[PDB]
This record gives structure tokens, C-alpha cells and sequence, in this order.
């Protein structure tokens, strides 16, 4: 459960990404393709090549989502019910891949937030994208 | 990752009552019914709407048998799985685009039916060595991803 | 989330266990412990070998605590409340060791119960233990 | 994993820059805060009560330092590390008692820590070498389990 000091810690720390959201998002999935290749399975019909302008639309698409889950931090599941939906019935990634995701995103704020990035502000911000796909993989079965 | 020599003789033993056909068909149809995202991969195989639909769905019956049929023969090369299983490692990675992930999945339950087969004959040493099998055979097929 | 038949198959299979839910727990552990020996880092306090008098006890604490959340399957966040508490707060368990015994408790279903155990059940009882684990851990963090 | 040898130059180049104290107490005490249930190994470390109390706890410190040294050292065997991270592969599973995830853990909070303090330098490539190391590792400190 995202505490009250959890929301806090995410809407700041996202607060201070801004703008540069849709940037980080698609450097999270650059980190993501090049550590864990098996990521790339869900993208075979991608450009994925090196500044590909496929994966950075991708990179503001998924930030969008989790700027809007910020957004709505005490009602996620009703945010992301359509996401959700999509996900459960046509993207059908595998669960163990929101985890390999997320770790690059973390990375991604830790690269670009050297005073935010407090052991609690991780914590939180952890907690907070295991929060986001357990909702995107909560309709799976 | 390797089994002692008494689990390899079990791993045989209890293999040469298993109709691989038939318990190929059950493991790929179980798979699609518990992790029903696996369909992913299937949409040409018809109708998946049920877990009737997909048991007895003769394109996935068809293809269990053809899957269980390479585990089989990989189950003589039991101290070269990666090598054994490397240009299907490649093919499910530049063809097939398959994250191995599924070869997990498929590995449980593959153990599940063997264990809904063979009943008390399935015993936790019998299962661990099946489990050292099918955690190879998954890390192999992962092996050549890229 | 369980649907209306998940609770159907799961109700029924576990009853058909019934008296033996005991003797299950504490089979699904030692298959758990030979299959997966890192699980046995969490039991350095007990004789892990077959025939096992602590194994045995625990087995029947785990059963019984599947069995409560089958009587609530609808309210197992409250119901298991004191058990997430101590795994939260004590045993701490890493989470990865939860698919573990899960995937040994359906292995120990199936070679018991041949014909209760179908696809559709099959399905029904991964879930139910799946959920059993998620309110485990949800008080982790 | 087997690092190609431009990645293997990247990462002894990075951890060249590396203060191994510092990074070793960050890491080690990232991972009581983040994943709290770790906490259960280190009850003897005194004071875990709050994140500061984790971070600037003295044992805490001094253990993370002694981790990511052996650490170090095991970069000198990239081609070997089961080989040489066998012994304590051995005694962390059989003295220590300590479940191999932890191993995992740990190594994505020290990949968050060495992204926190290089920043921009930390760039996907040279993620992706330190990613192949740490589960390497891992990989190489789970191997003697039994
Ligand atoms: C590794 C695979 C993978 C993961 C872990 C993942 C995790 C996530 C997360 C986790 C925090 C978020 C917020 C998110 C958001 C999105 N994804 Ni993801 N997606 C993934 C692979 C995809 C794919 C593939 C698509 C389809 C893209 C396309 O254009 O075909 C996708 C599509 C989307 C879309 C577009 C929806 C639409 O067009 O209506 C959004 C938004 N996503 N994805
Ligand atoms: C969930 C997805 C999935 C899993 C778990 C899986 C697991 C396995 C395992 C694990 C033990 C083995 C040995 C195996 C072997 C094979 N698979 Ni897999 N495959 C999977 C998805 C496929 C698909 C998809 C194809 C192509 C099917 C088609 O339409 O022709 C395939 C094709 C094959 C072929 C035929 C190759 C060819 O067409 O040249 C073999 C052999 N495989 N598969
Ligand atoms: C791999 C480790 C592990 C797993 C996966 C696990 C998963 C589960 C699940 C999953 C469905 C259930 C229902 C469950 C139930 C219980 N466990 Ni678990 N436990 C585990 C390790 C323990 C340990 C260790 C204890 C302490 C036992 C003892 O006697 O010290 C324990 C104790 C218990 C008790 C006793 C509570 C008490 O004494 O008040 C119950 C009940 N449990 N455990
Ligand atoms: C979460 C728990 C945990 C993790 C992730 C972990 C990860 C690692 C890693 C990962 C790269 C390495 C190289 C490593 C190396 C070491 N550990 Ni770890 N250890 C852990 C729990 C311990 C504990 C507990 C001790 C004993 C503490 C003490 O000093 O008494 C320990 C002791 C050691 C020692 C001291 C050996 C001796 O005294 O003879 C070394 C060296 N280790 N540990």
C-alpha cells in the first residue's frame, strides 16, 4: 500500500522530472533493450534502432500513463482502467518484465535526480511502480 | 544445475512411460488455460475461448506434440542442454520473437501434468530431478537470446 | 481477482483434500525444499528430511491457514491479517519463495487428486494461491 | 554471463572512479531501506529503525564495505567467477543462511547507486556491462547452494 508519505515523495519526485518525463521514459526503455534483451520480444515490429523515433513516441506514451497515475495516486486502479484492459487482453506482456522496467526507470531518475533521489524517495518510487504493474497486470487472468 | 546418477536413471525411467504426444498436447493446453497471456503467440490457432477450446484444439494439440517432441530428445543430452537447444534458442529469439519466460512457465507446468499423470509415482525426489530438467532445458532455450 | 467459478473449483478441490490437508502442507514443503534448496535457508532451526516431525507441524499450520482462506475467500486480507503481520514483521520471507511452495502445494493437488484436478482448476487454484501470497507480502514495505 | 571485451573495458574503467567504501555502505544500506525484510540478517548491527539510522549506521557501513570489496575482487575473474566466488557461495548458504535473492537485490540497489553518483556517465551501455557483472555474481554466489 503507497503510504501518505509515499504520495508525497512520488508527486515530488515526479514534480521535479517535469517535462523531461517523455524524455526519461524513453531512455528507460534504451536501458531496458540493451540490459535485458529479452525485452525486445515485445517489440519486433519496432524501429529499434539507435535514437529511434518509434521508441521515444513509445518512451512519451508510457511516461504519459505514469504521469497521469501520479496524478491520481489514491485512486490508480480507476486512472488506469483502460491501460489495464489493453494490457490484460492484447500487449499480454509477460509480469516479470514490469519488474525489469521498472529497475531501468529507477535507474533513469537516479541518473538525472542527484539531490531527490534519497534512500526513502527510492523507496518510494519503487513502491510506487510495483503499485502501477500490479494495476496493469491485475486483469491478466 | 546437473543432476547426480540416480536422478538421471529416474529422470529415464519415469520418460519411458510418457506419451509424449499426448502429454505435449496437455502441457501447451494447460499452459494457454493458467497463463492465459500465452495465447499471445497463437492467435492463428483458432478458437481459445474456453479451457474445452483450448485443450481440445487440434492446432495446439499439433504443436504440443511437436514442442514436447524437441524436450524429449534433449532429455539424451541431459550435460549439453545449451548446445542441444541453440538453434531453437535463436529461432525463438529472431523468428518467433518468444520470451523465454514462457519456457519457465511451460517447464511448471509440464511438472504439474507429469505429476497429475503419474500420481504417487511422482515423488519429491522424482520431482526434484525433473525440476533441475526442465529449469535446463528453460535456461538453454534462453541461452542464445540476444 | 477470483471469479465466481475460481471460488467454486477451489472450494471444491480443497474440500476433496478434507482431512488430509495436513499431510498435503507438509508434502508440498519437502518437495519444495528438494526441488528449490534455497528455501531451506529459511529453516536452519529444522530437520528438513523425509519423516521429519517439524515439517510435519508446520505442514499442518500451512494447510490450516489455506483453509481459513478458503472459509473467507471474499475477505483473506483480514482473515490472514495475524499471519501477514508475523511474515511481514518477522519471518520476512523473501517473496520469489511464495511461487515456490505455491507451485509445490498445485504439484502435491495434482499427484492426489486426479480427477478433481482439470485445467480449469488447475487455473482457479494457481490464482487462489497467488492471492494467498499477495496478502502475505502486503505488508512487506 | 560472458562480457565481450569492450564491455569488460568499461567496467574496469568505471571502477577505477569507484569509492568502494562509500558506494559498499550506500548500497548495502539502500537495500535495508527499500527492501526492509532484508533487515532479518542484521539484527546484531544495532539501530534499524529509520532510514538515516540505517545509512549511517557504523556496521552497516562497515559491512557494505566488506561485501563490495569482495566484490572487487571478483572483477578480476569475469571468465571465473563461480570459481572464485565458490567459498562464499558455500558459506552463505550453508553458515550464513542466506536465501540467493538477496544476492539480486543487491544488485540492482548498487546499479541504482552507481547511477545516483555518476549521473549522465552512467550511460546504457555501460549499465548493461554492470548489469551482466552483478548478475553474474549473483548467479556465481547462488551456484554452491544446496
Ligand atoms: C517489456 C514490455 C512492456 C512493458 C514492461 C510495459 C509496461 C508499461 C508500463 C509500466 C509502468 C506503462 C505505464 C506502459 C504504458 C503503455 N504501454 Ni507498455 N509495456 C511494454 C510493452 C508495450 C508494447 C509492446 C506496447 C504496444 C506498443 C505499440 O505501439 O505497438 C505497449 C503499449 C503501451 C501504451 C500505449 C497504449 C495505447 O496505445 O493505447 C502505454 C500507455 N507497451 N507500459
Ligand atoms: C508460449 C510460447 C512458446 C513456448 C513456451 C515454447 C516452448 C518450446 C519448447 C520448450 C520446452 C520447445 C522445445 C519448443 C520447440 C519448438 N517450438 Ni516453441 N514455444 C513457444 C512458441 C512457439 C511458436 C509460436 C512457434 C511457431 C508456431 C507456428 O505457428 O508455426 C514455435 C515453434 C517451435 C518449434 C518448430 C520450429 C520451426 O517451426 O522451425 C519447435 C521444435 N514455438 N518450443
Ligand atoms: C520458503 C519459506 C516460506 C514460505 C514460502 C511460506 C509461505 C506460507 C504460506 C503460503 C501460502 C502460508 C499459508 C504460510 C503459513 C504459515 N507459515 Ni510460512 N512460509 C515460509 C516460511 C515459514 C517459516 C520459516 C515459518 C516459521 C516456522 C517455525 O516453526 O519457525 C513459517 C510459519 C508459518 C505459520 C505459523 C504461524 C504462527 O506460528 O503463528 C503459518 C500459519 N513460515 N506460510
Ligand atoms: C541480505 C543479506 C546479504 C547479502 C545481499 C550479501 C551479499 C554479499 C555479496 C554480493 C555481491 C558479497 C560479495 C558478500 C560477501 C561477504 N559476505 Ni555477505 N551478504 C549478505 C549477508 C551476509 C551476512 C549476514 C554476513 C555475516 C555478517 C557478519 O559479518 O557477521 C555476510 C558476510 C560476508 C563476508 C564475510 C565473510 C567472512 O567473514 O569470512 C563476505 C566477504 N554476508 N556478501
Amino acid at each position: 500500500v503507497l503510504s501518505p508519505a509515499d504520495k508525497t515523495n512520488v508527486k515530488a519526485a515526479w514534480g521535479k522530472v517535469g517535462a523531461h518525463a517523455g524524455e526519461y521514459g524513453a531512455e528507460a526503455l534504451e536501458r531496458m533493450f540493451l540490459s535485458f534483451p529479452t525485452t525486445k520480444t515485445y517489440f519486433p515490429h519496432f524501429d529499434l534502432s539507435h535514437g529511434s523515433a518509434q521508441v521515444k513516441g513509445h518512451g512519451k506514451k508510457v511516461a504519459d500513463a505514469l504521469t497521469n497515475a501520479v496524478a491520481h495516486v489514491d485512486d490508480m486502479p480507476n486512472a488506469l482502467s483502460a491501460l489495464s484492459d489493453l494490457h490484460a487482453h492484447k500487449l499480454r506482456v509477460d509480469p516479470v518484465n514490469f519488474k525489469l522496467l521498472s529497475h531501468c526507470l529507477l535507474v533513469t531518475l537516479a541518473a538525472h535526480l542527484p539531490a531527490e533521489f534519497t534512500p526513502a524517495v527510492h523507496a518510494s518510487l519503487d513502491k510506487f511502480l510495483a503499485s502501477v504493474s500490479t494495476v496493469l497486470t491485475s486483469k491478466y487472468r | 544445475v546437473h543432476l547426480t546418477p540416480e536422478e538421471k536413471s529416474a529422470v529415464t525411467a519415469l520418460w519411458g512411460k510418457v506419451n509424449v504426444d499426448e502429454v505435449g498436447g496437455e502441457a501447451l493446453g494447460r499452459l494457454l488455460v493458467v497463463y492465459p497471456w500465452t495465447q499471445r503467440f497463437f492467435e492463428s490457432f483458432g478458437d481459445l475461448s474456453t479451457p474445452d477450446a483450448v485443450m481440445g484444439n487440434p492446432k495446439v494439440k499439433a504443436h504440443g506434440k511437436k514442442v514436447l517432441g524437441a524436450f524429449s530428445d534433449g532429455l539424451a543430452h541431459l550435460d549439453n542442454l545449451k548446445g542441444t537447444f541453440a538453434t531453437l534458442s535463436e529461432l525463438h529469439c529472431d523468428k518467433l520473437h518468444v520470451d523465454p519466460e514462457n519456457f519457465r512457465l511451460l517447464g511448471n507446468v509440464l511438472v504439474c501434468v507429469l505429476a497429475h499423470h503419474f500420481g504417487k509415482e511422482f515423488t519429491p525426489p522424482v520431482q526434484a530431478a525433473y525440476q533441475k530438467v526442465v529449469a535446463g532445458v528453460a535456461n538453454a532455450l534462453a541461452h542464445k537470446y540476444h
